[PDB]
């Protein structure tokens, strides 16, 4: 499983570009695709959505007239348009892979990203502190807040954590609250009641050193939060 | 009503259903053969032509050929025990079954044949039935080594039937012991089901070549008496 | 205009019988389209035909009947004078729609029965759809194209009770539509009866071969009395009800308008009573169909129901 | 000398038939005589699972009960969502001819075999998104009846010959061999402490065998015919069977003899699946004329009918939790009732 | 194979059993403590069941 | 247990007659078809006659047709089989089968090398 992104580069304001992430070693065709991006210090934004057999396209507000995406399965290849670019897109884009069904994982692969430079009721995630010091060999209790009830009826919350490393992309730890991703270790933890909710670790050594990010999955237009730092 | 991640879960749902109708199409459109037999039949040999004509203890062999711009599987069991009992419900809903007889310890076939034509799940099949070996018998009845009469008393009280065929160099006594096997056969066909499936046999051997045309036709008399039935009009 | 309107006897027995008619197509059209919607197991490209003829034959039956009804009772109606337009459309329109589902309905049967192998490849749903649009779109077409325009009154002031009189109200045609008309009922006609002809010939072949390996000259009879007898009645019934109407028409047309008016309407409502059988003998003739519709009845009808049939 | 065994062995099993009729004192309809009646029974078709485009064989709850795989003939496996009626899977199977089905305690793994005398093994959490085949275990020469999970890595399975065997995924060998039946076995259930099962074959016979010691320990033989279900029992101290003379029978693995038989003067056809409510006081079982009585399994009278399959009901199965109970047929429609 | 089915035999034979009378009151023990936690002998209300409607 | 046994046996001068008994136990004598099968030396199990359960259809094989005569009983649990006018031929082991479901027109797999509901067997000869 890997993804690689291409394109980038500088543009003037208002021109165009396209960026072509290109997966090789999965079902492709059965995948559901998302474009994220980070500004050059900020946290992540969500910015588009193809689901599987492009039955379903979703924006976000700030690029819904600007932006378009596609894909072609034969080609293994996908790839948005971009047209009119103001000053403030220069990010890195990320392209993640997600599938829907019972039990599954979504957002449980992140490609490496690529460079571009240019030249409303949505529910508001807050991570409470922006930096908490720690030494290694004790317990860490980053907690996060919602500005509404992420629970859902049927039962699930749809609440999901992320960490990226200093030079990396975000993998995923834990998805709506309380199960482990692919192999991180059973240090990590999840717990909350629908509006606050907590993450534990047991023990840190060297590599627990990074931004722990936050997600909701309740309505469409998807928000992050500031991140939380582990120094 | 539902979340974002239950909307995504029905259209995977909803993709799925329209591979499993892409599949029907294919499905309704093949037709599935069970072909039965002795091992001192040809029934060796005829799928043998079959397959060149167009892995150690496996229970089931297939083999596809097509007549026509039409598809056909064919299957025979080649490890199974003895017991058939059980394992013959599976093929309740094929469109024809083969029988292959050696007419060339010919009452246990008979007896194969009314269990097969008397079954409660295999009813409603018709059974395309293959005479192999004719040369054989042609050859053994001419000597006349060896007299038919013993295992069956009755056919020396017997005559060819008025609407047989022969084939213009064959003997008369040929004749008359091919369309008396025939005739004992189609008795227990003629004796049960009125209606429900019917017999086709055929006079044939293992070299020949117009076996496949054969139950081609035949396939098509069976589904199109199917379908006249199924109209109210025969 | 009139002031009598030429009143037959009293007796309304006349009366009773139309409506009945009436009644009959609307509740067996209805209950045809609800089974085979509802069923979900029917669901084939052979039923859509049928749900669709079932369609148009409510649909025609619904307005037309009842209005009719009443200008051929009381030879004069009061619908006003916008309406006899519309009217007039709704008739041209839906009755060629249902013969021309029947022109596919007789295709279909052909090919099912004289090509049984490879049925499934050549009749998809496509070529199912092909039939209802296109039918659709020829009748619609005709009827707009001739009776909108009103180009079946050019020339023609031989009658006085209708396009003279505001009272009145009829369509009579030319010299001039008359071929059209009399050539889009003789091809279907021709077609069908062809097809159906060729059908009863395999049914005496497939009967000659069953009857013999089993008297037998009398053996045969019996297996041939009921696809004739089933081919007769489903041909006799539209050949009985339309041929009137277009051998009348096409007289009046040839030579001057000497019938009488009120034989016209008896004419029209025959072709209607033709749509109004139509159902009952494409649907309730078959124990599928009849079942479906006893359970309808019977309101097991809910709970989930999926039996087949 | 062949004789002079045959006489010992006869004089032998009666010195055991003897043994059981003494160490039996009283019946089991005599004991719950006193107590009520459960009453009228009735449940209601809520779900119809659709999609199979020939009949079906077999089905498997999950351990969670909520999902459900199903086997069909036309080469098909689905997963089923049961809440939501959705589809999670659908698996293309190399041999269309599939007789049983199987779904592993941890919901990794699922299982199918049938006339191709392979029992196949397929992996649902990949790293990728499509189910693909792990191990292929071949070493039967029958066919495959039924198949059960005992752990992610160890498999017991049932074939068309005599021979029953326990596998071990990871090699794809074959570690333990139960012979000892006379006709082909047909169906197979593990007992709660996953250290028993019985099995049943057509020889009007019921075997309990050992895992660990791989040796046969009791034998019981009281139908007429063969016995195509076994379902044992939530307390695991006793088993039922059904078998085509139109019975149902009730063992005991202590008292090692019959309990009480299940039958209708009204009932000729066969029994085709056998299961037990979840403490044990509802027995129901799939019949061949369409229908699917319930029985009282302490009084043997009938309590219910679970009518609404149009052809003969296949397989059947209840949760873990015993919310529901789920029935296949050969018309290729799945039902569940509450 | 008459050695193999005798000895099988003979092994069944010699196995410690109990009355069928206590057998049948365990068994009913069994099911009567169970009782109250079987949905399907008392079915709970149309409430807290997954599959209601 | 369902169990099947025969009786009878002897040896025969040539046109000699005898008659077999088997005797049945543990099923429903009167819900299921009887059969009669024989094992020449050297030679697979051959089918001889069957009668149903309520004694209306016989049918024999060829071989033995006018000759032996079937029939059975169904208050006395016993199923019976005439010989008469014996031949150096037929002298082969005799068994009683039974077939696997009640109520049933047909039955199959009665002459399978292994059977679960056939009878021990008679041994009859016929010499001089």
């Amino acid at each position: 499983v890997q993804l690689v992104e291409s394109g980038g580069g500088l543009v003037q304001p208002g021109g165009s570009r396209k960026l072509s992430c290109s997966a090789s070693g999965f079902a492709f065709s059965s995948f559901g695709m998302h474009w994220v991006r980070q500004a050059p210090e900020k946290g992540l934004e969500w910015v588009a959505y193809i689901s599987s057999g492009s039955g379903t396209i979703y924006y976000a507000d700030t690029v819904k007239g600007r932006f378009t995406i596609s894909r072609d399965d034969p080609k293994n290849t996908l790839f948005l348009q971009m047209t009119s670019l103001r000053s403030e897109d220069t990010a890195m884009y990320y392209c993640v892979r997600s599938i829907y069904y019972y039990g599954s994982s979504p957002f449980d692969f992140w490609g490496q990203g690529t460079t571009l430079t240019v030249s409303s009721a949505d529910i508001v995630m807050t991570q409470a502190t922006s930096s908490v010091p720690v030494t290694p060999g004790e317990s860490v209790s980053i907690s996060c807040r919602s500005s509404k009830s992420l629970l859902h009826s049927n039962g699930n919350t749809y609440l999901y954590w992320f960490l990226q490393r200093p030079g990396q992309s975000p993998q995923l730890l834990i998805y709506r609250m309380s199960n482990l991703a692919s192999g991180v270790p059973d240090r990590f933890s999840g717990s909350g009641s629908g509006t606050a909710f907590t993450l534990t670790i047991s023990r840190l050594e060297a590599e627990d050193v990074g931004v722990y990010y936050c997600m909701q999955h309740l309505e469409y237009p998807l928000t992050f939060g500031a991140g939380t730092k582990l120094e | 009503t539902l979340s974002a991640e239950d909307k995504a879960a029905v259209e995977r749902s909803k993709m799925i259903e329209k591979q499993l109708q892409k599949d029907k199409q294919v499905y309704r459109a093949t037709h599935r053969l069970l072909l039965l037999g002795a091992d001192n039949s040809g029934k060796s040999t005829i799928v043998k032509q079959m397959r060149i004509y167009h892995v150690k203890t496996s229970g089931i062999f297939e083999t596809k050929f097509q007549v026509d711009k039409v598809n056909f599987h064919m299957f025979d069991v080649g490890a199974q025990r003895d017991e058939r009992r059980k394992w013959i419900q599976c093929f309740n809903d094929v469109t024809a079954i083969i029988f292959v007889v050696d007419s060339s310890r010919l009452q246990e076939a008979l007896n194969d044949f009314k269990s097969i034509w008397n079954n409660r799940w295999l009813r409603t099949i018709s059974v395309i039935l293959f005479l192999n070996k004719q040369d054989l018998l042609a050859e053994k009845v001419l000597a006349g080594k060896s007299k038919i009469e013993d295992y069956f008393p009755e056919f020396a009280r017997y005559t060819t039937p008025e609407d047989a065929t022969p084939e213009p160099g064959e003997d008369p006594r040929v004749t008359r012991a091919k369309y008396f096997i025939r005739d004992e056969f189609l008795r227990i066909s003629t004796a049960s089901g009125d209606g429900r499936h019917y017999c086709y046999p055929h006079f044939t051997c293992s070299v020949d070549t117009e076996n496949a045309r054969r139950i081609f036709n035949d396939c098509r008399d069976i589904i199109q008496r199917m379908h006249l039935r199924q109209y109210e009009l025969l | 205009c009139i002031k009598s309107s030429y009143a037959p006897w009293p007796r309304a027995i006349l009366y009773g019988v139309l409506g009945l008619g009436a009644l009959l197509a609307v509740f067996g059209n209805l209950l045809v389209i609800i089974a085979i919607l509802h069923f979900k197991q029917l669901h084939t490209p052979t039923n859509f035909l049928v749900a669709s003829l079932a369609c148009a034959d409510f649909l025609v039956g619904v307005t037309v009947m009842p209005f009719s009804t009443v200008r051929s009772v009381e030879s004069c109606w009061y619908f006003g004078e916008s309406y006899c337009k519309f009217h007039t459309c709704f008739d041209t329109s839906f009755c060629f729609a249902s013969l021309f589902h029947l022109c596919c309905i007789s295709i279909d049967r052909y090919i099912a029965v004289t090509d049984p192998l490879t049925y499934p490849t050549k009749f998809t749903v496509s070529v199912s759809g092909l039939c209802i649009a296109l039918s659709w779109f020829f009748s619609v077409t005709y009827s707009f194209s001739i009776f909108y325009t009103g180009a079946n009154e050019e020339g023609i002031e031989e009658l006085v009770v209708a396009l003279t009189c505001v009272g009145g109200c009829q369509a009579p045609l030319n010299q001039n539509w008359v071929l059209l008309c009399f050539l889009l009922f003789f091809l279907p006609t021709v077609v069908m009866v062809f097809l159906y002809g060729r059908i009863f010939l395999v049914a005496k072949y497939q009967a000659r071969k069953i009857e013999g390996t089993a008297s037998y000259k009398e053996r045969v009879a019996k297996r041939e009395r009921k696809a004739a007898k089933t081919l007769g009645i489903a041909m006799a019934a539209f050949l009985v009800s339309w041929l009137p109407y277009i051998i009348d028409a096409v007289i009046d047309a040839y030579m001057n308008f000497i019938t009488p008016a009120y034989v016209y309407e008896i004419l029209v409502w025959c072709v209607y009573y033709n749509s109004a059988m139509n159902p009952l003998i494409y649907a309730f003739f078959y124990p599928w169909f009849r079942k479906a519709i006893k359970l309808i009845v019977s309101g097991k009808v809910f709970r989930a129901d999926s039996s087949t049939t | 000398e062949l004789d002079q065994l045959r006489q010992e062995a006869e004089q032998l099993k009666n010195q055991i038939r003897d043994a059981r009729k003494a160490c039996a004192d009283a019946t089991l309809s005599q004991i719950t005589n006193n107590i009520d009646p459960v009453g009228r029974i009735q449940m209601r078709t809520r779900r119809t699972l659709r999609g199979h485009l020939a009949k079906i064989y077999a089905m498997h709850w999950g351990t969670d009960s909520r999902l459900l795989v199903s086997a069909s003939q036309d080469g098909k496996l689905i997963i089923w969502d049961s809440y939501t009626t959705n589809k999670v899977h659908a698996i293309p199977l190399r041999s269309s001819w599939v007789m049983t089905c199987a779904y592993a305690p941890s919901g990794n793994y699922v299982a199918c075999g049938g006339l191709d005398n392979i029992c196949s093994i397929y992996n649902l959490k990949t790293r990728e998104g499509n189910v693909r085949v792990s191990r292929e275990l071949a070493g039967h020469t029958g066919y495959l009846s039924c198949c059960r999970f005992l752990d992610d890595n160890q498999i017991v399975t049932s074939s068309g010959d005599t021979t029953c065997a326990l596998w071990d995924i990871e090699t794809g060998q074959q570690t333990t061999t139960f012979t000892g039946h006379t006709g082909d076995v047909m169906s197979l259930s593990l007992a709660p402490d996953t250290r028993l099962f019985v099995s049943g074959a057509c020889d009007a016979s019921a075997k309990l065998w050992d895992v660990r010691e791989g040796m046969c320990r009791q034998t019981f033989t009281g139908h007429e015919s063969d016995i195509n279900a076994i379902c044992f029992f939530p307390n695991g101290n006793a088993f039922a069977t059904g078998s085509d003379d139109a019975t149902c029978r009730l063992f005991d693995l202590r008292a090692d003899q019959e309990l009480m038989t299940y039958s209708h003067d009204n009932i000729i056809c066969g029994i085709t699946s056998v299961s037990f409510s979840k403490s044990g006081r509802l027995l129901l079982a799939g019949y061949d004329d369409f229908n699917c009585n319930v029985w009282d399994a302490l009084k043997a009278d009938r309590a219910g009918v679970l009518a609404g399959h149009d052809n003969r009901v296949s397989c059947l199965g209840v949760t873990d939790d015993g919310m529901a109970v789920a029935t296949g047929s050969w018309d290729s429609f799945l039902k569940i009732w509450n | 194979q008459a050695r193999k089915l005798v000895e099988q035999l003979k092994m069944e034979a010699n196995i410690d059993r109990i009355k069928v009378s206590k057998a049948a009151a365990d068994l009913m023990a069994y099911c009567e403590a169970h009782a109250k936690e079987d949905p399907l002998l008392t079915p709970v209300p149309a409430s807290e069941n997954p599959f209601r409607e | 247990q369902v169990q099947l046994q025969e009786s009878g046996g002897g040896l025969v001068q040539p046109g000699g007659s005898l008659r077999l008994s088997c005797a049945a136990s543990g099923f429903t004598f009167s819900n299921y078809k009887m059969n009669w099968v024989r094992q020449a030396p050297g030679k697979g199990l051959e089918w001889v006659s069957d009668i149903s359960q309520s004694g209306a259809s016989i049918s024999y094989t060829g071989s033995v047709k006018g000759r032996f005569t079937i029939s059975r009983d169904n208050a006395k649990n016993t199923l019976y089989l005439q010989m008469n006018s014996l031949k150096p031929e037929d002298t082969a082991v005799y068994y009683c089968a039974r077939c696997p479901a009640p109520f049933t027109r047909d039955c199959f797999d009665v002459t399978s090398t292994t059977y679960a509901y056939r009878g021990q067997g008679t041994q009859v000869t016929v010499s001089s």
